[PDB]
């Protein structure tokens, strides 16, 4: 019945949900976790990552 | 100073090893030229320098 | 290099600040690693390819 | 033995790295600490930290 409130809360939760998800990307690096790249290598090279 | 061919990797910022912590530290941040040659007919003795 | 030698390594601790005193190379080539941070690291096999 | 340096033998060792979701058998020498629950700790597992 309420279509359009409806919609607004699904749109904000899809757009956080999006966010959140976007954290397990590589954009290019060797791995997603800081944790990872902290680990696997010097400054030097993990700062690039 | 003098090192040998295996430790002239460590003479850099961000590096680690014997001789980067115990022996000769550079900055992170260092601004500089670091100049490595062999001197082996100097340096080595038949017997061990 | 056509036959070229392999060992697996497996169930030890393995220090790889000791590869220096065993071959006179200049440096390590590590792809995806770096060389210091080897000795921080756990792996569930090691493969020796000479 | 009179070769140029380029058409001299070089010995090659290729270290690979299995790291899978397996148990770890191949670590760093690395002393383990007690376990320590329901504190805020800094943790290493594995070289996951």
């Amino acid at each position: 019945a309420l279509g359009k409130l409806q919609d607004v809360v699904n749109h904000n939760a899809q757009a956080l949900n999006t966010l959140v998800k976007q954290l397990s990307s590589k954009f290019g690096a060797i791995s997603s976790v800081l944790n990872d790249i902290l680990s696997r290598l010097d400054k030097v090279e993990a700062e690039v990552q | 100073f003098v090192i040998r061919g295996n430790e002239v990797s460590q003479i850099a910022p961000g590096q680690t090893g014997n001789i980067a912590d115990y022996n000769y530290k550079l900055p992170d941040d260092f601004t500089g030229c670091v100049i490595a040659w062999n001197s082996n007919k100097l340096d080595s003795k038949v017997g061990g320098n | 290099v056509y036959a070229w030698n392999r060992k697996r390594i497996s169930n030890c601790v393995a220090d790889y600040s000791v590869l220096y005193n065993f071959a006179p190379f200049f440096a390590f080539k590590c792809y995806g690693v770096s060389p210091t941070k080897l000795n921080d690291l756990c792996f569930t096999n090691v493969y020796a390819d000479s | 033995p009179t070769y140029g340096v380029g058409h001299q033998p070089y010995r090659v060792v290729v270290l690979s790295f299995e790291l899978l979701h397996a148990p770890a058998t191949v670590c760093g020498p690395k002393k383990s600490t007690n376990l320590v629950k329901n504190k805020c700790v800094n943790f290493n597992f594995n070289g996951l930290t």
